[PDB]
Parts: C-alpha cells; structure tokens; sequence
C-alpha cells in the first residue's frame, strides 16, 4: 500500500481552488485563457473547464458537480470542501490501521441517520400564499454568494418577481418556460431592469423601417430568403429571373397584409428571416410600412406562442392569421448596429424576459452566470414546499447528535465510532471556511455558537442558531431569513457520500499503457 | 565592474534592501515573539530570539542592508538591553519612507532637513514621559529584570537569578562622587558550568576570588586577610614570592602557581589559612578596590567541580572607586544553561542604565505611541515643506506597536484608535498588554523600562536613518 | 517488501553458488581479486574472504564462517546453505504473515531442541588417545569433504608428521594441548602424490652457506636459537663517522675488521652446529665459520623462528653473547638434499629422540590443486583437535544421514506446539531437506529417485532389532547410485559431534540477524 | 508563508525510529564507511553517524545527549512526539491557530505532568539491597535490547555488580566501575561475571606460575668503530640496572622459596632477559600492559600504584587470597578472586562475532546506567507505557480543574493528550496487532480500576495483546527516566512550535 498515499496527497491541493469562492462573503478568482475570454466568477464549472490539472482525481470531482448542476447549480463549492476535510482525515484514521471501507461503511450509517434528522430540522412552508417576505430573504442569500451587494439589492426584486410568473395550483414549474436572457451592452451593469413581457433581440436594418408602432404583426420565416447560351440575350433573362422568385412572394405579402385592413398602415408589421435578406425586398417593405431584418435568430420565435399565441412558420407556403400576433405597445431602441424591439402592454404574459444591460463582456459574464444560477436555485424552492434553515445551521446541529450516541447508534466498537467522529467533524469545516473567507477567526466564532447551542439545549427550547459573517457574531437563520431548499441539502449530503467512497476505496495507483 | 544605479533605480534598490528584512523581524518583538532559525554555510542552525546573530549569519545581496547590522552593533554596545523590544526599531524607519519619495520628486536633502527637525522634538518627549523613582531601592530593580526574562521559564528561579546580578550591581557603582553613577560591569565575569543548582552561586558585596586554598580541610577563617597585588624548582621559586610578601605581615597569600611542600612550613606558622594560586583576572578585580588592608574576613568552600574563596574588604575607604567581583552560574542541564545566558548576561546593562537615568520611561509600546502623538501635533503647527515628511515620521513610530499586535493577529485599528485618547490625553502609562493583547496600565501590570533604553535607542535610530537618505550611487567590485 | 524481501535476493546470488561448491561432487571456481590475487578452490569460505562485501548480511555470513574455521572448519558450507535455505523458507513464512519475532522464536526454540537431539544420534562413543592407527582411520573420511581422489597418501603424510610431534606417554601422561601451528605444509611444484615426504625438522628453501650442510653424521652437536639477529654493530640512533686526523682514516677499515675478528670468533668459540642469523652479515664471517664448520641460517622470516624453538629445543636467548653451555639445544643431524631441482635444507633427524613441530613437503603437478590440499591439511589436523583438547568428539552418521532423522524429530515437535509454531517448526524441518538434495544435485541423480530413499531409512520407523540397518546406512554414490542406499559403516564415513553442534548456533544467529533487519542505513558509502 | 515548509518536510522524520520502540520491535542495520556494523535499537548510534535530510534533525539528535547521561534507552519517544506534533499542526494550526497559542498549553501541561508524576510512582527500599526487585527491573530492561537468552545470563551479572558498590550513605558512582572487557570467545550466552579484578595479560613463559594463592604485584660522535660499541654497552646497563634491583628487592619477604605467586606489571617494553632471570625465582612479568587498570589494585590488597622501579616498598606488595589464569587465544587473562573486601568488579564479555558484541556492548553500557538510577533514587515508576496512557486521560477531562485561557489552551490540551497515545499504539504496531482493539481494552481496565475505589496500575502485554500488571510482569522504570524525558519533551516540542521562518541563503 505504498501508492495509497500518492492519490491522497495529490488530491489535497484541490481544496484551495474554490475555498475562497464559498459563502456570501467569499471573493473572486480570475481565470483567463489564450483565446481572449476573461471569466471572473465563483462558479466551479467554468473554473474547472479550461484549467489544467495535475492529479487525475480532479476529474471525478467535476463529475460529482454534474448532478449538482441539475439539482442545484449554485453553491457547489461544499462538494469539494467536504472532500478536503476527508483527505486530511484520510491519512489520519487510516494510519491507525482501520480499513478504508470500514470508514466508508460508517458514512452510510451516518447518511441514513442524517436523513432521519433531516425532516425534523426543516421547516415546512406554504408556497400557495406567495409570501413576498420569504422570497426576498431566500433570494438575498443567493445573490450574495455570486455577486456583490450593489447587484444584490437590484436583482432581489427581479428574481422574486420572476418566479411568481411561473406557478399553478398543481405546483407545476417549467424551467424551460422562462429561459431567454437578453445580453446587451448599455450603460452600466447595475442598471439591469426586469421586464414582465417579451423582448425581441432584432430591429429594423433600414432607415425607412417603422420607428414606433402599436399593434405589430409578426411574420416568421426560417428557410433562406436570399437567392443565389447561344447569345447574350439569354444572360439578361437568367439574371432577371433571379429576382422573380423573391418578387413572386412579395406580391403575396402585399395582398394578404391589406386583406384584413388595408386602409391605414399605421400599425406594425415584421418579417423575420434566418439567413440574409434580398435587398430587392427592402423597396417593397419601405413603401408598405414593413419592418425587415437581416441575420435573425430562431429559438426566440417560440416565445410568441406562450404570451400572445404566435406561431413560428418555416416555409412560405403556410400563411394564416394565427402566425400574425398582436401587441399593446412597442418601444424600439437603437443600440449599436442592431436595433432592439420591446413588446410591452401584453394581455396576460406567462413568461418574463430578463433584460440585462452592461458595459463589456466580462461585466456581463458575471451577471449572466449569476441569473442562470440564481433563478434555477430559487425555482427549485417552489417545487418542494419543505424548506431547510440555511447558514450552515444543519451541519453544526447534526454534529451534536452524532458526537453523542452510545447506546443509541453504536454497532461495532471503534470500527463504526471512527467513522462517526470523522463525519461529525467533517461537517464543521464549512462554517470554518465561511468565517475564514470573511477574515475573522473561525474558532472564536464557533466557540460562541457552541456556547449558544448549549444554553438553548439545556433551557429546553427549539431554536436555530446561525452565523452572521458581517458583524462576526451568531444569529438566527429565521430572523436573518437565510433558508435552503430540501432537495439542495439532501442531494448534497447524499452526493458527497457517493463521491467520498470513490477516493477512499481506491487501493493503489497503477500506470499501464503504451508510452 | 560598474554596479552603478542612477535616477529612480538608485532609490528603489536601496529601500527594498532593508524592506524585505523588516518583515522577517516582525516576529522578534514582544514577550509573545517567535524564535527565528538561521542557516550558516556549514548547514547548522542557531535558534534564538537575539537579532544580533540573525543579521550576521544572513547574507543580503544588497550592501545597503549591511549597515543595519553595523547600526545594530552600535545600539548593542551602547545599550544591548532587551533587544526583543529595542533592536527591531532599526528597520521601522526606511519602511515608512517608501510611500512618498520618488512619487513627489522630493530631493533627499529636503527629507534630511525634516529628519534633523524630528530629532529636536524627539529629545523633549523622551524626558517628558519619564518619572523619577528611588535610586537606592534594590526592590525596584528586582521586578525590572523579571520583565526581560519572560521568554523562558526562569521566572521560578528569578528570585535567585535577579539577586545574583543585583548583588554585583550595588557592589560596583561608584566611579564618581558627584557630577552620575558610572560603573564598569565587564570586570565581573559569569562562569557557566553545567550541573548543579542556581543556588550554588555565591555573590555579595566584595571581591570574590574563585579558586581554592592549599588543602580543602584547612581552616576557613582568617582574621585580616590583607591583599597584596619539578618539585625542587617549584618549592624554591614560589617560596621566594609568597613568603617575601609576609614582610608587611599579611595573613593572605596570592601566588601565580601552586604551593609545594617546603613552602607549607613557613607559610602556616603565621597562624592563619594559606591561599594558593589565584586566578589571573582576579588580581585585576582587587586592583580597583585597593598593599591592600582592611579586609574583614576570609572563607573557603568545597564542592566537587571547583572550589570557592570568599574575600570581604567591607571597608573600601579610610574617597574611593568601584569594586569588582566574580559570578559563577550553575544551570540545571547543558542545553538549559547556554540558552538562559542571554537574559542573565544582559542583566548587567539592565541596572547599569538605571544608575545613569533614574527616571523611567513607559514600556510595552507606550513610548512609541507617546512619540507618535507628539510628532503628529507638531506637524500641523510647523506646516511648510516639512508637512509631508515629518508627518510620515509620526506614522513610523505608530507601526512599531503594530508589530507587537502582529503577534496576536488582531486588528491594530481597534487598539490604536483607543490609544489616541486614553494615552495622549489620559496619561503616559497607557499601553498595549503583551499577554492579553489589550489596553491596561503598564505601571500597574509591571511593564516599564529605564529612560536610557528609549533615550539611547530612538536618538540613535533617528541618527541611523541619515545614511539611508544620503545614498546616491553605489560602486563595488573593484578593491580595497 | 523492499527490505526484508530484497535482502534475500542479495544472498540468493551467493546461496546458489554455495549449492554447487558443497560436497565431494561439488564444483570449483575461479577467483580474480582487485589486486591480482588468483584463487581456485571448491570452498566458498575463502571466496567470501577476498570478495568485496556490499550487502551487510554478506559480512554476517563470512564472520560466522570464520568462527567455524577457528573451531571446526570442516564443511563450513553446510551451515551456509542451511542459513541460506532459511531465507528461502522466510519468503514462505513472510507470505503467511508471521512476524519477524515469532519466526526467530521458532528457530530459537528449535535450536535448543536440536542440540538435545544430537545425543540420540551419538555413535562411536569411545576413542583412543595416543593410538595413531585408529586415528589414521577416522581422519580418512574427513578428506571426503574436499577432493577425495587419494585419501591414503594424504593420511601417510599425516602419519609421519604426527608420529614425530606426538608426545606418546601412554596411559596418563598429563598430555598437553596438541599445537596446530606446529604442523606446516609447504607447496612444492612438480612431482606426484607419492613423491611427497615428511620432514621431522624445518624444511627451508635457500642456498647453503659454505658448500653444503654436512658433518652431522656423527650427531652429538649443540644448536642455540638466537633471537637477536647478527648484523653490523651500530647504535640505535643514526650516527656519523668523525675522524680527528688522517691516521684514523686507515684505521677505520681496520677497526671494522677488528670487530669481525672479535665478534665472529667469540660466537664461534663454542662450535655451534647451526647458528640463527636474522639479519645480514659480511663476507669475512666465512673465515671463522668455515674453520669450525658452523652452518648458517640466512635471513629467515618472523613466523618460521617461533616454530624453530620447538624443533632444536634451544632457549630463545634475548641477547647475542657467547654461547652458554647451560642453555643449549640438542640437535643430531642436519643435512641438505635436492628434491625439486634445488638444494633443500632440512632439519629432519633420524630417530634418537622425538621433538615437536614437524613439517611436510607437498609435491604436486598443479599448483592450483595444491591449494585445496593445503586447506585439507588445515582441516585434517582440525579433526585431531576435536579428539585432543576436549574429552571426546565421538562420532555421528555422515553423508547427511543425521539430518534425515532430525526431520522426523522436528516434525514430532511441531505437532506438540500449536499456534504460530506450527508453521515455523514444520518449515524448520524443510530447511534440513536441502542437505540431502545438495549431495544429490552435485552427483547428478534425479531427485525423484532420491526422495523415496530419504523417506525409507529414517522417516518410516525404527524396528525393535538391536543396531538397526537404518542408522548404519546412508546416501553414497559409487556404483550404487541406482539403488540410492549405501552402508556407511563399511566405508567408515563419520563426522564429529562438534561439527553440527557449532553449526546449529550459527544457523539461528544468521537467521536472527538478517530477519530482524527493518532497513539498511549507509552514510557516505 | 514559509512556516508550513518546516512543518511538512520534518513530518517524515517519525518513521525513522518509529519501529525501534518496544521489546517486541525490530532492528535496523547501520554500516558506515569504516566498516563498523552497529545493529541495535539504541538511538545514540542511529542518530549520530546517519546522514540527515531535513535540518530540523540537528536539534533532534542533540536532544538525545541529555538522555544519554540519564536514560539512553527508549529515546524514540523524542522522535515520536515531534512527528505527532507536526501532524497536529496540519489539523489545529491549519485552522489559523497561532503557533504560540498551542505552545503555552504544553508549558502549563508540563507542570501538571510533574504533579501527576509523583502520584504514579511507587517507592521502594534500596537500603536493604533486595535482589528480588533488582532481578525484575534488569529483566525487562534487557528485553528492549537483547533477547531472553542474554537477558537470563546478564540479569544476575548486573544485579551482583551493583551490589559491590555500596556504602552506609548508599553512594554508587558510575565512574567507579568503568572498564569492561570486549573480546570474541565462545558464545554470547557464555558471559561470566567475576566478583574480583580481571587482568588482560598473563604469563608469557612456560615457567610462569599457572595457579597461585598469594601474588605480589609490582607495578611499573665517536672516532672509531670500537668506541661505538661502548654506547651500546652503556645503553644495555640502563635496563640492566632496573632488572638487577628487582632481584634483590623481591627477596624482602621470601626470595629463597619460589612457592608463591609473583607479579610484575610494566607499561612499556622490558628487556626480554627478565624472563631468564625471573625463571629462577619464578617471577612473572608482562608484555605491553595497560596503566589505568592498575589503580583498582589499591582497593583489594591495599597496594600502591608505582611508576618507576626506584621506589619499591612492602606496602605496594599485597596479599591475595587466590589467583587464577585462563588462556584464551593469544592473550592470557589473570583472574583475581577470593578477595577479602573487593571494592569493584570487572565485566568480562564473551562473544562470537563483531555484530554479536555490538548488541551486548550497547546492552551492558545502557544496563548498568539504568540500574544506577534505581539505587540512587528509591522512587521507581511502572513502565510499559502505563503513565503515558494514564496521563492522557487525566488531562483529557479537566474543565474547572485546569483550564486557563478559554479555547486557546483547551485546543493544546487535547493535542498533548492524543500525542502521548501514539507510544502505546507504536508498541502494538511493532508487534503486529491492532492498536485500536488493544487500546480499547486498556481504557476499560483503567475505568474499571478507578470505579472500583482501588489504586491499580495496568500495563500492556505485547505477547497476547492484552492488559497486564507491570508489578507482576516486572516492567519498571526509574523516576529519573520520565523526569528528564517529560521535561525534555516540552523543550523538543517548543523548538519547532516557536520556530518562525527558515530562509535559504548563505556564504558560498
């Protein structure tokens, strides 16, 4: 077993990577590649992508975050933090002669006992009443773990009002219902504004396009609009026939538009194509008050059905009034080389569009990664009504029940007890990291928390004691409002147990292959 | 060879010379200070808190840092007392001259003008916070030695260790009747023999001769041991010396070599105890006191390693000058005896500075805070071109107690904010506690130092910065 | 697995070399030292002496083998293979998980048990003291360890050498210790085995002084051994000749001649038959020496003079004076006879008395083969030592037959010792199985045929008949290799009890030292 | 920044001596460039000539110097404590604890260890010179060095050797009995103790007395070539004047009848003519005899050590009861036995090879010194790691008893308690058993002893891996063994804990 400590020592250095990115008071780490992409974020998926690694064991750490991205997506630093404390305890208890699987079997018993106490620690809340005080407090703790306090106060009502749009009496939450986020460079990043309607990412490419309209009629196209001898007389007929294919479709647009009402062209009309546009069609679109586009996207067209009931048409054969929608008010803004169209005053929009403005790419990359990670975390809160008090209150409280067991849960003498004391003290590294990132002493703060829990337990009163990193004192997660979803913590402890058994059960490192 | 630096490169290289070393010695301050490890060319290591050997073994590539060792030797020869709280001040100046030097394009001579004015106002502050105490009381000096020995466990033995040196302090003194209590304690040598207990040390007022007599069972009492400054060859020649001294009829014998059998006949007929060869340096000890007369009593003791001889004049005059004596130090073990020598050998300079300036300056970071406030007060009054450089000097004395706070690892802003009120306005005895890292009374807690400690240091430290501001070009690699 | 294991591979290289060097059927080797010393022998003891020792256990084996040369020296590779076999068994015991302490306890408890089992195999209890005839028969099988080509001629050379040195004194004569260094063999190139002779005196190879040694036929002479060598008279410190005038210039050469006349005549006044001169002398000494017929020994060595005192029986005079009639040796005949083409000065006498410290002239064609015979004489006189200084060494069955009975005794001891001793003791008897396999491997026989023969004799049982054939039968190969059994009583091949008695203590000591090593530490080496 | 450099690098120093602890432990081979093979569990040899990597091993090797004059055996606890201390820095100090915070907890625990040290010790009576107690202490003392074969032989040897040195004041000095014979003869188990004095030389002539009762011990430009012989004749008269005076002076008591034993001992070479003139009077002389060994002859027959041959008095010649001489190899030994009142004894060690004597030479020197502390200090501490396990439990639960700074000292208290538990676990690991199951049984024996309202000391049996009694088994340690070790245990700990930063630099 001479190679047993090889993988343990090499994997120990993986803790300092995300150690500073954990917690609301955590800091940022810069990672820049050679392609010109500057990514500054606390997210581990981006930091572990292009960064070169030495110990191959870091690959399994990235695979453990795959299940955390779907269930949580934010706050995944605690996955590697529990491994780093285990690696420091690895060479400690294994050196005593205990077989590594014995410690692994102790984690399975501690995991089953943790789920038993998991239901007693959580507080069931009602999501039907749509409590604003509960949503503002949970979203506040999530924003501080990603961006600073400047964007926290701005995005707090934004995330709160966004999750209230998607809900029903059956608790049906579709993550793919509200997705599209508007990426724009305008003013400053702190000016991000929430919109309950739908936003279009393209606008008129010609000076004669409609500047301001009220009722817009959207015509969606996909297939490419741009089209590509005995005497020179045939050369003139072939070039003249190239425009007959486009002009044949332009004559149909003129008659079908004026069909319903052709008297006053004071309303909006829009033609959207995926590929380039024929410049010959702009002459017809200008006199007919038709808005045209050049190099427009596709997936953004499916959002017209969820609000105004629009339809995204592919070919030019099918044209129906169902394709043409309606809008209460349209405000078109010109930013850069591409004008931007806003659709407001919707009857009953079922999806909200996130409009994010900023300065440059790295300024937008911080907010773009925060909204996608912050929205999916809050969306899972409304899925399960069971809510777990956060701020690391469960990790410290569960350890108190694990440290004292004796006749309750014992099993083998010293074989299971080694894993019990290991897992009980392995969860205490998280509150020590939260205080270390804030710059205070983690032991002096933890000593006051243990003294507070001893006074609350001896007094026979139910209370949850957290840690306030701003003033460096103890607090109550209920008073401060820090909460956690049930599926977040349950799959985090279960996910940490599965990934822990991979490194502990590895007996030896082997090198075999062709050089 | 050139190695010449001109323009902005000359000032940057000289500041960073002692700047990196200043951060290394930050753990050498206070009773909570760490212990630095050294690496010699031979691979060995020396673990000690004394910064004198630290800067000597460490080889710095920049010659500008070599003067700091020579500047440290000046403070060690003049004072050399409590280097833990003293010698660190040599590197707290150049580090604070960094923020504005080139950035404001101020010529170094302009800074030199502010350096000369800072020394004038600093001399008035040293004697302003000092307070007089009784100079004849030996109990006041007992608690003073106990302050610098807190780096070890010798506090349990401090009762014998403090009285070991203080018995020699009051024994010497007296180089002048009036104008100042000059003395020389170099005549008192401390011998360190491993084994035994510290209580085996015999010290009192008089001249201690460390040697034995003819026979260990010889009479241990002499009425008036008056001091006077192979076989066949030894018995004839030595007899022509010891017996010749008897012409003035002394009862004490001092020889260079031992006494043979033939000399024992005529030496023992005088009705007293005969003393054989005396240590060479012991003759210089009695030469200060005294053909000497008025010797009260003689005594001899027996213990395995070496023996003892007691010689008590008990009356120097009939004015006079200082007395010299001897001290033997017996430690508990070999490694324990050599490490504790730093605190006991420095105890000579502890009470030596008390005789110089009976006034006492507050210690434990209180002196540096008192100077930092007075320098900040005179800055707004003077104004002129000295406004910027003379204000940074006040911040230089403020970073010295920040180093003491570094041992605790807290926030100096919280402590220094309260020290700008309770100390400056309240009293000069306010300082930072070393053990608890809090603000307590220095005199009540027992932390204090003689005025000579702060006077001969800060004055030397300010004058030591002159060589740092005069640097222009560096020339090396030729010859000498 | 990198220290206690890999250390066996270092000895395994030397262990395989000892398998082919053991027994009369063993193979020889060629050794070339780093200084140019060439050694060809079948004994691995001399091999490990000149070989550079790197692995620490190699020095452990050569020092344990050197202890045998001081005491026994007969078949030293027997314990070396046994110690090397314990390392091969150690790989089996370590694989089972037995700790290094318990493995030593298995060998230590079996060591005291094996020493007690040596009393059950005792044969040939009684032996004669001063009888040479019975001694010549028991020394013959000792040669079988080395080259067995002629055991009769080597016994005749010892017969004439012992007959001179033997004090005789039948019944109780207070016989002192028989000196081993007294008998000294001299290798002489040329001649056959029968051409070798025995010199009762000291055989020297040098040039005679005046003409040739003679005149001793009438015997009745006196010889005195001189410890102080005769040389030119000088002081201890180096002096310088200082002449005060020119008259002393001609008297300097004459003054030295006066010393030659004074010194050489005074020492020759008594007419000593043979003078001992350790240093060089001038040519003017032939005047007085040849006049009185004095034989001169010219420049001997240091070790040959210590043996000369017991030959001539002369008092070792500390200073050189005139010969004193009080202290004198008795020497009769001193002659010089040509043997190998050069005149050989011999001190051999003819009857008249028996003195000690005889010599043997060894004549052979191959000088390399004489090295094995020279070592056979050292081991030959060592066999007499076991029957001389101790009360007796008795005898034990040889040809590995003694270790065969021990296999059954060790097996019975393992059944009575449960626990970790079951794997230690049962494998300890396996260490005794390499001894008969070594003799069968060097002989070229198949192990499959030898295995049932080893099981038949001592393993099966001992019938109630008195003096069973199993004890007197053993493994020997002449014409009987097909049957694999031979009677050792008719061939009279026996070993002394002290042979295996000292080997069992070495086998455990060699195993205890090596198996207890956790790691090898070397600083600047 | 560099504080973690010395913590991680020096951590691998524990495995050096880790397996050398305990009587059931193993051995390590150490061979230098001079060809000296030293195989022992002793730490003085392993920490001296062995090359070191981390510079921190210098203070570790120098820390054993104080243990050499006191203990010399079981010095591996010095290294085992440092290794566990550095692993505690990766746990407690890694949390951000200042290195001096944990240091102050060990200094306070040092005074608490001394208070509990006097309660755990057991006082014995050394005035009665009880051999039954000495046979048990020397037994277990040799088990940590050699096997049981050399233990049973050397147990009565060391026991009877310390009994010859004694007085009404119980004065025992190691500088009294010093010289120990080292020779390769017979087997190591054949070592024989002599109550008298042993001489390393004997009669070189066949006429020298083999066995006697009483022995008188006497301790000690020329112009021509003919003129050059006058100096050689005068130089011979110099040594002749020394020999001729002996013949007349030995006639003092009886020179006519050479029926008694005669002895002459000289430091330098002597005229070989002495053997001839002394053969008539049957006088024995020696060749190249030592000097310092002659000072012991004054303590038996009341003789006097003499340098030259000029001064010879009857007081020098003593009366011996019996004198025996044994011939071993090329050096005969003269044994002086049947002494009236011998004040000293000579240790004669017999062995086979050089490495066989290396184990015995280290055992005898460490054995005589360990027994010396037993007679000097009557307090004897039970061994077998009984104090390390008990003290760990005494300081584990303290709270209102000894606390100090709240949370700063308690962190260091738990580190000192868990550090002492490595020693009994090391004893079990070297034996090949499970230290988790053995320690769990030892903790239950101490809990059953304290709950029974009876003071008991429970040991650890490494053979069966169970608990035992050091009193019945015979394992015992002197009070000065743990006195200087625990006091030094705090000093060796404060070396690296108070160490701040090590820089790479120097003068090339």
């Amino acid at each position: 077993d001479a190679a047993l400590k090889v993988n343990v020592t090499s994997a120990e250095g993986l803790q300092s990577v995300l150690e500073t990115n954990l917690g609301p008071k955590g800091t940022l780490k810069m990672l820049v590649d050679g392609a010109g992409n500057i990514k500054l974020t606390k997210d581990g998926k981006v930091l572990l992508t292009e960064m070169q690694i030495q110990s191959p064991t870091a690959v399994l750490i990235a695979r453990a975050a795959a299940a955390q991205d779907e269930i949580t997506g934010d706050g995944t630093t605690t996955v590697v933090c529990l491994v780093g404390e285990l690696l420091r305890q690895a060479h400690r208890f294994i050196q005593e002669g205990v077989h590594p699987r014995i410690i692994t079997d102790g984690f399975e018993i501690a995991r089953k006992e943790s789920m038993k106490f998991l239901d007693e620690f959580k507080i069931s809340k009602t999501n039907l009443s749509n409590d604003r005080e509960f949503l503002l407090q949970v979203a506040r703790s999530s924003l501080l773990t990603k961006v600073d306090a400047d964007l926290t106060e701005v995005l707090t009502p934004i995330v709160t009002d966004a999750v209230l749009s998607v809900y029903d009496a059956q608790a049906d939450n579709l993550d793919l219902h509200m997705v599209e986020i508007m990426q724009m460079q305008h003013l400053s990043p702190k000016d991000t504004t929430f919109i309950k309607g739908l936003v279009l990412d393209h606008g008129g490419r010609h000076p004669d396009m409609p500047t301001r309209v009220k009722n817009a009629y959207v015509l969606i196209l996909n297939v490419s609009l741009e089209y590509e001898y005995s005497s020179a007389d045939q050369r003139d007929k072939l070039a003249a026939s190239e425009r007959k294919f486009v002009d044949a479709k332009l004559k149909k647009i003129i008659d079908l538009k004026n069909e319903v009402c052709g008297m006053d062209p004071d309303k909006g009309f829009v033609i959207i194509n995926q590929k380039g546009i024929d410049p010959m069609s702009l002459d017809v679109f200008a006199k007919h008050n038709i808005l045209a586009l050049r190099r427009a996207k596709r997936r953004n067209m499916e959002r017209l059905q969820l609000v105004t009931g629009g339809e995204a048409q592919n070919s030019v054969e099918d044209l129906s009034p169902q394709i043409l929608g309606f809008s209460g008010l349209v405000y078109q803004e010109t930013i850069g080389e591409e004008k931007f169209t806003y659709v407001t005053e919707n009857t009953d929009p079922k999806s909200c569009t996130i409009l994010i403005k900023g300065s440059t790419h790295y300024a937008l990359a911080q907010t773009k990664d925060a909204v996608r990670d912050g929205l999916r975390a809050v969306a899972n809160v409304l899925k399960d009504k069971n809510i777990i008090p956060g701020a690391g209150a469960f990790y410290i409280a569960l350890s108190r029940y694990l440290r004292s067991a004796n006749m309750n849960k014992l099993g083998a003498k010293g074989k299971t007890k080694t894993g019990i004391e290991a897992f009980a003290e392995a969860l205490l590294v998280i509150p020590k990291t939260l205080v270390k990132n804030s710059g205070f002493d983690p032991l002096d703060v933890l000593a006051m928390v243990e003294d507070e829990l001893d006074d609350a337990q001896d007094s026979d009163e139910t209370r949850y004691v957290g840690v306030d990193l701003n003033i460096g004192d103890s607090c109550d997660p209920t008073i401060e409002g820090i909460w956690d979803s049930y599926r977040v913590l349950r799959n985090a402890i279960t996910g940490a147990t599965g990934i822990a058994s991979n490194l502990l059960l590895c007996d030896e490192l082997l090198r075999a292959g062709r050089s | 060879s050139q190695e010449r630096t001109t323009g902005r490169q000359a000032q940057i290289s000289n500041i960073t010379a002692a700047k990196a070393v200043a951060d290394v010695i930050r753990t050498c301050l206070g009773p909570k200070a760490m212990l630095k490890m050294l690496l010699d060319p031979m691979g060995g290591l020396v673990l000690t808190n004394d910064g004198h050997a630290i800067l000597r073994e460490i080889d710095v590539a920049h010659p500008a840092a070599k003067s700091m060792l020579e500047l440290s030797r000046t403070q060690d020869e003049e004072v050399g007392d409590g280097t833990t709280t003293v010698i660190i001040l040599a590197g707290e100046i150049l580090a604070q001259c960094a923020p504005y030097l080139i950035e404001k394009n101020i010529h170094p001579v302009i800074i030199i003008q502010a350096l000369k004015k800072a020394l004038t106002d600093a001399l008035e502050v040293i004697k302003q916070v000092s307070k007089p105490v009784d100079v004849e009381n030996d109990a006041a000096m007992k608690k003073l030695i106990q302050a610098s020995i807190g780096t070890k466990y010798v506090i349990h033995w401090s009762e014998k260790m403090c009285e070991l040196a203080l018995d020699a302090v009051k024994t010497v003194r007296k180089d002048l009747g009036q104008t100042f209590e000059i003395d020389i304690k170099r005549y008192v040598r401390v011998e360190k023999i491993p084994g035994g207990d510290v209580l085996d040390s015999r010290v009192l007022k008089g001249v201690l001769l460390n040697k034995d007599v003819v026979h260990p069972k010889m009479s241990r009492h002499i009425e008036n041991p008056r001091v006077v400054l192979i076989l066949q060859i030894e018995e004839e020649q030595v007899q022509l010396m010891c017996e010749q001294i008897l012409a003035v009829r002394p009862t004490l014998v001092i020889t260079e070599k031992g006494v043979s059998d033939l000399a024992q006949h005529y030496l023992l007929k005088g009705g007293c105890s005969v003393l054989r060869r005396v240590k060479k340096s012991d003759n210089n000890r009695i030469a200060r006191v005294t053909v000497g007369t008025n010797c009260g009593l003689f005594k001899v003791e027996m213990i395995g390693d070496e023996y003892f001889s007691f010689l008590d004049n008990c009356k120097e005059p009939l004015s006079g000058l200082q007395k010299a004596c001897t001290i033997m130090l017996r430690g508990g073990s070999k490694d324990i005896l050599n490490e504790i020598d730093r605190n006991l050998q420095d105890a000579m300079a502890v009470a030596r500075n008390v005789m110089l300036s009976p006034s006492l300056s507050p210690g434990g970071g209180a002196t540096e805070m008192a100077v930092s406030v007075k320098l900040a007060e005179k800055a707004k009054q003077l104004e002129g071109i000295q406004q910027w450089p003379y204000q940074a000097v006040a911040d230089a004395m403020e970073c010295i107690p920040r180093t003491l706070i570094q041992n605790a690892g807290g926030d100096p802003i919280r402590l220094l904010s309260q020290l700008r009120a309770k100390h400056a306005q309240g009293n000069f005895t306010t300082g930072i506690d070393g053990d608890k890292g809090k603000i307590v009374d220095m005199v009540s807690y027992g932390i204090w130092e003689p005025e000579v400690i702060k006077q001969q240091s800060v004055k030397t430290a300010i004058e030591s910065a002159c060589l740092l501001l005069r640097v222009d070009d560096i020339v090396s690699g030729v010859r000498k | 697995d990198g220290q206690i294991i890999k250390s066996i591979a270092a000895i395994r290289e030397l262990h395989q070399m000892c398998l082919t060097s053991m027994g009369p059927c063993g193979r020889n080797k060629i050794i070339v030292n780093h200084l140019g010393k060439i050694i060809i022998t079948n004994d691995a003891a001399t091999m490990l002496r000149e070989l550079d020792i790197v692995h620490p256990a190699v020095k452990v084996l050569v020092m344990a083998t050197e202890q045998q040369k001081i005491d026994m020296g007969d078949g030293t590779n027997l314990v070396m293979i046994l110690a090397g076999e314990l390392l091969n068994v150690s790989e089996k015991l370590i694989s089972m998980g037995l700790s290094a302490v318990e493995i030593i306890q298995g060998y230590n408890m079996a060591r005291k048990f094996t020493l007690k089992e040596l009393d059950e195999m005792v044969v040939g209890e009684i032996t004669d003291k001063n009888d040479k005839n019975e001694l010549l028969k028991m020394i013959k099988p000792v040669i079988s360890s080395k080259k067995y080509g002629s055991e009769d001629i080597l016994s005749e050379l010892v017969s004439e050498a012992v007959s001179h040195v033997l004090p005789v004194a039948q019944q109780a004569g207070e016989i002192p210790y028989f000196n081993v260094d007294s008998i000294r063999v001299v290798k002489i190139m040329g001649g056959s085995l029968s051409n070798s002779t025995v010199i009762k005196g000291m055989v020297f190879n040098r040039e005679p002084e005046g003409h040739v040694k003679s005149l001793s036929e009438d015997k009745k002479h006196k010889v005195a051994v001189f410890t102080c060598p005769l040389d030119i008279a000088n002081t201890e410190t180096k002096g310088t000749v200082l002449l005060h005038n020119a008259q002393e210039m001609l008297d300097f050469s004459k003054g030295e001649e006066k010393q030659i006349d004074a010194m050489m005549k005074e020492i020759a006044d008594m007419g000593v038959e043979c003078i001992v001169a350790g240093a060089g002398v001038g040519e003017l000494a032939l005047h007085y020496l040849n006049r009185y017929g004095i034989l001169v020994l010219k420049v001997p060595s240091k070790f040959e003079l210590r043996r000369l005192c017991r030959v001539c029986g002369a008092t070792p005079l500390p200073r050189l004076g005139a010969p004193t009639p009080e202290e004198l040796g008795l020497v009769e005949t001193v002659k010089t006879m040509e043997i190998g083409g050069d005149r050989v000065t011999v001190f051999k006498q003819e009857q008249g008395e028996i003195s000690r410290t005889s010599t043997i002239i060894l004549r052979g064609a191959t000088q390399n083969n004489l090295d094995d015979i020279e070592r056979a004489i050292d081991d030959g006189v060592a066999a007499v030592k076991g029957l001389m200084k101790p009360s007796g060494g008795k005898l034990l069955p040889g040809a590995g037959a003694t270790e065969i009975e021990l296999i059954s005794r060790i097996t019975k001891y393992g059944e009575r010792t449960p626990g970790l001793l079951q794997l230690a003791i049962k494998q300890f008897a396996v260490a005794f199985e390499v001894v008969p396999r070594t003799l069968a491997e060097t002989a070229g026989l198949d192990v499959n045929e030898v295995l049932p023969n080893l099981y038949a004799a001592h393993n099966v049982t001992e019938p109630g008949a008195v003096k069973t054939d199993h004890l007197y039968k053993g493994v020997d190969i002449d014409g009987e290799s097909d049957e694999g059994v031979k009677d050792i009583r008719e061939e009279n091949i026996y070993d002394m009890l002290a042979t295996k008695k000292f080997a069992i203590n070495v086998a455990t000591e060699a195993a205890t030292t090596v198996l207890s090593i956790d790691q090898i530490i070397m600083a600047k080496k």
